[PDB]
């Protein structure tokens, strides 16, 4: 079971910090109890999901994941 | 500016940094040449095991390279799919006690060593209940890891001059960045953080090494070299040890 | 290791094949292997109900949960439970596996280092891992119990 | 780390008790010095980067090595590194300030000072004179803006030195 | 150092002119694994 | 709550922002009133005590029953014991204004320890409630708001 | 201080030097000198 | 230590001089010695006293002294009172230097260890102090007790 | 420790008399002694026989004492002929006393340490250990061969 | 060798070193020499693979014998492919003056292409040493120097 | 560090300006860059037929790789022709810096802990580290022979 | 050990006769013995000497011997020297030996545990052991200084 997330985090403090300035917009497949934590830390950081989409689980299946 | 609690806020001047050996940083990027991934790739099996497992040993995962190299998981995805693995427990989570396999995947993923007593009692507490899957996932997210890697840069060693350093772990960090790290086997971070608050200890006023064994015989101390064990503490010049008295 | 990969490392060092010696224990320990399966089963069946027994018999009702004890602070009495409860599931692991290294590689590795540095007494853990010993004695019996009790006295024996 | 508040808190936790008299009265005397304690460190925090750079200009006047061939703070790369580090002590003394207490400097300054100063071969002797710059124009900056009694003020960064301190007696 | 250790004087009172040395004191850790293991 | 502002603005590297100073000046002034609030629940521990005991054993009566754990003298002894515990704890947490040196001993790690003890902890939490009540009965309007603010953060944190 | 950890030197550089900072992009990435690292010191020694 | 080398030392290792604030310091312990000396000499006087009064209050009639308890037997009963004399004689010393240093060198420094090594318990050694420290309270007065209790609780802490 | 001395203790820490279990297991020691003092008397005979036969079955002709083993240097043969006199005396006492606690006070406290720490190998101890069992357990007897062979398969299980 | 330089100091965040603009100029001045070698090794590509093939069918007959892979003459036109295919690459390298470009094409997955193939590899690598013989044959010195430098990376990759 | 970096360090903690020693030594290490480029270019070409002889030379063929041997294993093996390479390369690092300080920051520094930890005989190393010196004295010549075995040799000397 | 025992010691665990390697590594030592004996002898003149110009170079007029410094107090002077004359002596052990196993047997066993249990300052301590080569080298030649110098880069790498 796991989601394609497309997402948008800045930092908000790249300039105190002096860092890298790296992409911060990425399309990634995560597990399925991991979106949880990472949804909650994408908007941490204020970040706009903008579509969450299944890749591999089928919905309403109870065994056998 | 950290995040959290017990850890402390530095800052380094400017001038400071630029005047230090600079690392490579490899970002992912996904669209780059057929050597630029692969290059990308040995940093990845460089940083998190400490020695390259290819061209070395030349055993390693050629499953997830496949996904890498295209795009399907980005870096931060892949760092954690890589520790959570039956590779990594053989050399990292099956030779150590659980408090330094703490420390050991703190300089894997983020890069430094235990910042505070309160840092290894919670991250003690995760692995405790969930094991080497639930540390890393508690380790790869956080927010020391997602300001300093992101999504797609490769975790890299920051010493004394890539970031600001505190007074209080630099000892044990020290000696944490190094090859010779993964053979200490004894907890060099939660003995002196949990030395900090407590009075001192009963060992010899020349280190710890100098304490013998008393087996009738003797002619034993632990050498400093054949497993470290090092913990000196700074008596003074009037201390009196206690002793038992037969 | 295993006492498998024990016999076939002593064999192996040696350049020697697999002699009538190292047979005899490997048909030994799949000989045991029937009691050790069954006796790791009714250990992970009621693992708290054996470390709550263990500290009503040693712990509780001392001076160590009063204040100034080790095990008055409440993550402490939390902290407790954690270790008895590695050292019961470690000591299950060396059960099975029927070689006690891991128990010398996982467990009593920085132990003494990490109990001499944080203050804990290491008597009373010492009778805490006994009265462990007692009770998982009592509920496996005594021809598992026998095996049990060698890997917790390993343990207790490392530790002091 | 301990407040002055919190330290009572934690050596009557050990013994198991509840507040007595004596508790009490230390805390009436950190309740009717705290007016005064916020003050001071407002103070303190309003001129600090001048303070910073009028100990630096001090301790240059005190020992010339310091910013000579055989020193320490030698160029602007080694100079910035010794201002920040007086931009620290300033920083937990005035923690150590509101706090009330000792305990946030020994917890997270002096903790692993000896290590790195000995490590990056930094001297300990002028940092202790550098501290004691710092603490006499903190003296007479609290001595400006009101405070009379100014002995709180004079603590935190005698403890700092007694701790840096390579002692000899 | 074996002279200045038999000259001191804590040699010659606790221990005498004519009686064999002998383990007089050990280390808490000494002690530790001593006393404290299986069988007590 | 000093300690908090304090690694609150030691995470950051910036000082401690003067809305922090002033709520620390704010807590200076209001520590006396803190004072004699801690002194009158120091002064009559045993009645309230007394009282939580009663209203609990009253309402729930499974501890005083014999498949209940505090069954016997010896088990309700430590079970006042234990509510003795907790009004000290409020105390301290009265005094220090914030609820750290209350949860850092009597609520990190509570859960497990009344688990693996047989105790259920929703009795505990009522018997936190009658001291709250007690306490209530026992202080004026603007005192047992601001005791039933730490006796609040301890029923919420058992539960 | 009560206790102590164990402390060590440290090196950090005083200044970047080219011919410091080009063995060390070697050894950031454990190989030898590529066919123009060494390239660029031959004209370096010559150049001095 | 003293606090009058203890201010010399923190003088000394700047290589200032004595300032205003150092002769403050000096001249406040100056100040306090008069009842620094006279706490000195009422605790000399009856030190057995205080240490009867401070087993009968904290550590008699209890399972400690009763068979099972650590001061069950005769001798460990007199190591109890070789302690507590040890506790208030340095904490007297501690006192009229004016300076905890001696504790932590003399005492404190390897008490903890010996204290696990022998199974002693630590909570009943704590009340045990806090009872000393309540009875030479009461028997010096407030005024220098403040000064007594200061360092019993520092004896106290650092046992924790 | 004896076994009358651990009798006697574990009546004491309760501050229980002598009751008739305790009697009953003075009694067993006091008819087993006869057999216990004879064994001791047949393995003080030729104790230096016993450990020739036990280096000849167990640890002669092997690589050990080859170059590379840890017996080639001369040295090292006579300390493991000192070592193997050690652990049949110290059974010897510990029959003698009916009594493990000796093994455990004088030889098994830091002997792993010292034998990790001098390389020596701790399987062919174990085995060295075995056929001293053998030895002295075809030399006495059956009836307190049984007995010998308890304490030195407690010295080989606590090395282990 | 100018993208070499380029992610070298790219995955730094600083800008190409002096140094290494030093040696960018140096290829660039170089760069003439380089492009007489490839040509000179471009036209007389079919010498070269002929007298490869006479060395190695020399050296080793297996593949020539039936149970080796290039037995007949369709086989054997496979093998002189390949070893015109690695003589290009080796041109390629040349011009380039780093092997990034000839190994991105012809050394980064080889040994499981020849062993997926049947084919060893010593033999493809005497086949380019052979090639670096009749091209050192074919060349000046400090050409035949410059040459036997990538035909050596060659060589030394297919081990 | 480099032999320009150590000169302009050593002028550098004294306040000195370039004094003509300096210049010296600066212009010494512009002569001798020249070999050194082409010594580091050769020693690039074939460091693992380096490698190989030098097993073939030191380590092959003897007791090492045999069962019992510490390069018995196949990862054992990988290992060693691992840590061969390395002293290998930072030898050509400090060869063409001019300067051993590198060896002594990257290698040197935390070596014989390891060694003495995982149980690596050392006179091994060293007398493969001088196959190593001698196949590659022989592979360049000796003018630039000669530094190659000084770093060598400063590893060797290092080790030991 | 010397190098002739390392020799000796090395063909002994192989179970080796003297072949010509060590021939070769014998004479050459032998061949070797005539400077390193004069040199231990001109080393052993003015020891007092070398120790005072190399304090005169490195530690004299710093803030060392300032107060704050770790050398102010006049009995850690005399300690310095005394550290000074004894890496100075056991590096003409080891010179005289060619075998620099004494200096880890004896020097850098436990030394960098005394010296950050002191606090002692390690940089200052390679510095001076550095002037100390220094001094020496131009003392006794190149030729010796050599060797001297190798031994003494030896103390001062496994020092820090
Ligand atoms: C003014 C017209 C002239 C001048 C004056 C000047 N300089 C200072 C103070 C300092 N100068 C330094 C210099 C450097 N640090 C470096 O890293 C380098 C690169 C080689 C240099 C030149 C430093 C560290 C200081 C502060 C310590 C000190 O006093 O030396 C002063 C004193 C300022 C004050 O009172 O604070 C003055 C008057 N320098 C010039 O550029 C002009 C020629
Ligand atoms: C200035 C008064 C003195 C001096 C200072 C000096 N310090 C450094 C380098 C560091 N100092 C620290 C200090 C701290 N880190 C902490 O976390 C704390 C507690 C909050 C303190 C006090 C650290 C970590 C460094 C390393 C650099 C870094 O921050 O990463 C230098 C630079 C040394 C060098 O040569 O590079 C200097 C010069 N030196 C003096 O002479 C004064 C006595
Ligand atoms: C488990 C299911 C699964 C598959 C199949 C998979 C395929 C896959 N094939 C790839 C490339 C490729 N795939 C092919 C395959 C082919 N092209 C052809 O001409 C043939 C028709 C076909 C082979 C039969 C080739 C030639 C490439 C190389 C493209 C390149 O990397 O430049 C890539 C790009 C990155 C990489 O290989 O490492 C992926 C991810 N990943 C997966 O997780
Ligand atoms: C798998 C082997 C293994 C063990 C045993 C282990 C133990 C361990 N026990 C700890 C603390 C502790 N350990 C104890 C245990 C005890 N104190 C007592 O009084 C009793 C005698 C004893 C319980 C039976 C206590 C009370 C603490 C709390 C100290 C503190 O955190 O403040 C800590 C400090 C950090 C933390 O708990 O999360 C570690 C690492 N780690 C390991 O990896
Ligand atoms: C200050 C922090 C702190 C806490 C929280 C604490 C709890 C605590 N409660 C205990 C027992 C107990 N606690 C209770 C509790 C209760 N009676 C009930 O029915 C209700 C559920 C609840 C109270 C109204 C009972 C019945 C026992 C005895 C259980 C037993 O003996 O097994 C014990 C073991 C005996 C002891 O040593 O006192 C501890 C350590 N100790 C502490 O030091
Ligand atoms: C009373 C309990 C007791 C024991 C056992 C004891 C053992 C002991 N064995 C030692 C050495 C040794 N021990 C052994 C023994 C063995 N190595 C082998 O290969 C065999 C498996 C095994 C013999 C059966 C050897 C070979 C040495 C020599 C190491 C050396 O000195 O170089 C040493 C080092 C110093 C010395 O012998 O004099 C001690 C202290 N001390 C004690 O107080
Ligand atoms: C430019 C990068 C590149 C390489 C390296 C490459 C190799 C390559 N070699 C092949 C066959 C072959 N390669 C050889 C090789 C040899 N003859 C021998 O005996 C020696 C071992 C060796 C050369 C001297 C042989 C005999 C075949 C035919 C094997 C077959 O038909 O199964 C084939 C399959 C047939 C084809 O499509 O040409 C490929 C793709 N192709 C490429 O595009
Ligand atoms: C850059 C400097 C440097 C060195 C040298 C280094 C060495 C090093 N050698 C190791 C193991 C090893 N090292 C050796 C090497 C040898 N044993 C012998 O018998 C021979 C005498 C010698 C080879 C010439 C062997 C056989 C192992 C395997 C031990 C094992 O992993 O089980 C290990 C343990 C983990 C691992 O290899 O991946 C390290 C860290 N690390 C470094 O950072």
């Amino acid at each position: 079971r796991l989601f394609k997330i497309t997402a948008l985090v800045p930092s908000l403090s790249r300039t105190r910090t002096q860092r890298e300035l790296q992409n911060t917009y990425f399309t990634k497949l995560v597990p399925y109890e991991n979106w949880f934590r990472e949804q909650q830390r994408i908007q941490k950081a204020g970040g706009k999901i903008i579509k969450v989409e299944l890749a591999t689980g089928k919905q309403g299946t109870n065994a056998g994941l | 500016q950290r995040p959290s609690g017990d850890q402390q806020g530095l800052q380094l001047p400017q001038i400071y940094f630029s005047a230090a050996e600079r690392r490579p940083k490899f970002v992912m990027k996904t669209g780059l040449s057929a050597t630029e991934k692969n290059e990308v790739i040995k940093a990845a099996y460089r940083q998190i095991f400490e020695r390259d497992i290819t061209r070395a040993y030349s055993l390693s995962i050629s499953d997830l390279e496949s996904k890498v190299k295209n795009g399907d998981i980005s870096m931060k995805e892949f760092v954690r799919r890589l520790a959570k693995s039956p590779l990594y427990q053989k050399q990292f989570y099956q030779p150590f006690i659980n408090s330094r396999v703490i420390e050991l995947a703190f300089r894997h993923i983020l890069g430094r060593g235990p910042s505070s007593r309160e840092e290894v009692q919670k991250y003690f507490s995760i692995i405790s209940n969930g094991g080497l899957p639930a540390l890393v996932d508690a380790l790869v997210d956080s927010a020391e890891y997602s300001d300093y890697f992101g999504e797609e840069t490769v975790p890299y060693l920051r010493g004394l001059g890539q970031e600001a350093q505190e007074c209080r772990n630099w000892g044990p960090q020290q000696d944490l960045f190094n090859y010779s790290a993964p053979f200490r086997k004894v907890p060099q971070f939660i003995t002196t953080f949990a030395a900090y608050d407590r009075p001192l200890p009963d060992q010899h006023p020349y280190g710890s090494g100098n304490d013998p064994l008393e087996i009738q015989f003797g002619a034993i101390f632990p050498k400093e070299t054949r497993n470290p064990s090092t913990s000196p503490a700074p008596f003074g010049k009037d201390t009196r040890r206690i002793l038992i008295h037969q | 290791q295993d006492a498998i990969t024990a016999v076939i490392n002593s064999a192996d060092v040696q350049g020697k094949y697999l002699d009538t010696a190292a047979l005899e224990k490997l048909k030994a320990y799949f000989s045991t292997g029937e009691l050790r399966v069954r006796a790791a089963t009714t250990i992970s069946a009621n693992a708290a109900a054996i470390v709550k027994e263990a500290v009503a018999k040693s712990l509780l009702y001392s001076d160590i949960t009063r204040p100034g004890g080790n095990m008055y602070t409440t993550r402490r009495y939390a902290a407790c439970i954690r270790d008895l409860d590695y050292y019961l599931r470690y000591a299950t692991y060396a059960m099975l596996a029927g070689d006690p290294s891991i128990l010398d590689e996982r467990v009593l590795n920085g132990l003494k280092e990490t109990y001499n540095s944080l203050g804990v007494p290491v008597g009373a853990t010492v009778q805490a891992i006994q009265a462990i010993k007692e009770v998982t004695a009592s509920l496996v019996g005594a021809d598992a119990g026998k095996e049990m009790g060698i890997y917790l006295d390993y343990i207790s024996s490392g530790l002091s | 780390m301990r407040d002055a508040v919190t330290s009572l808190i934690k050596n009557y936790d050990v013994a198991g008790r509840y507040f007595d008299r004596n508790a009490i009265d230390t805390l009436k005397d950190y309740f009717d010095s705290g007016t005064a304690r916020v003050q001071a460190a407002a103070a303190i925090n309003s001129n600090a980067a001048a303070l910073v750079k009028q100990a630096g200009s001090k301790l240059f006047e005190e020992l010339p090595e310091l910013i000579r061939p055989g020193g320490n703070a030698y160029t602007t790369r080694r100079l910035a590194a010794c201002l920040r580090d007086m931009d620290y002590y300033l920083r937990y003394a005035t923690y150590a300030l509101v706090a009330g207490n000792t305990n946030v400097l020994d917890e997270r300054v002096l903790q692993g000072l000896r290590e790195t100063y000995n490590s990056l071969g930094v001297p300990i002797g002028p940092t202790v004179r550098g501290v004691q710059i710092l603490k006499d124009l903190v003296k007479e900056q609290v001595a400006g803006a009101g405070i009379a009694n100014t002995t709180f003020v004079e603590e935190p960064f005698d403890h700092i030195t007694r701790e840096l301190s390579e002692r000899d007696v | 150092v074996v002279d200045a250790i038999l000259d001191s004087l804590e040699y010659t009172e606790t221990f005498g002119e004519d009686t064999v040395p002998y383990e007089r004191y050990l280390t808490p850790a000494g002690v530790a694994l001593r006393q404290l293991r299986v069988g007590t | 709550i000093v300690t908090k502002s304090i690694v609150n603005a030691d995470a950051e590297a910036r000082y401690l922002s003067p809305g922090e100073l002033d709520r620390i000046k704010s807590f200076v002034a209001g520590g006396q009133q803190r004072l004699r609030i801690a002194q009158a629940l120091t002064d009559n521990r045993e009645r309230l005590v007394k009282q939580a005991g009663d209203q609990l054993f009253q309402k729930r009566p499974d501890v005083v029953s014999p498949g209940g754990n505090a069954y016997g003298q010896e088990m309700t002894a430590t079970c006042l014991r234990d509510l003795d515990y907790y009004l000290r704890l409020v105390t301290y947490g009265i005094v220090a204004g914030d609820v750290t040196p209350i949860e850092e001993i009597g609520v990190i790690g509570v859960r497990e320890m009344y688990k693996s003890l047989g105790t259920p902890i929703e009795a505990v939490g009522e018997g936190v409630r009658a001291l709250k009540n007690a306490a209530s009965t026992l202080l004026s309007a603007e005192d047992a708001a601001e005791a039933g603010s730490y006796f609040d953060y301890v029923v919420g944190a058992l539960q | 201080v009560k206790a102590s950890g164990g402390s060590s030197v440290a090196r950090p550089q005083l200044y970047q030097t080219l011919a410091v900072a080009t063995i060390t992009q070697a050894e950031q990435q454990d190989r030898f000198l590529g066919r123009g690292e060494l390239d660029e010191l031959a004209s370096y020694f010559a150049s001095g």
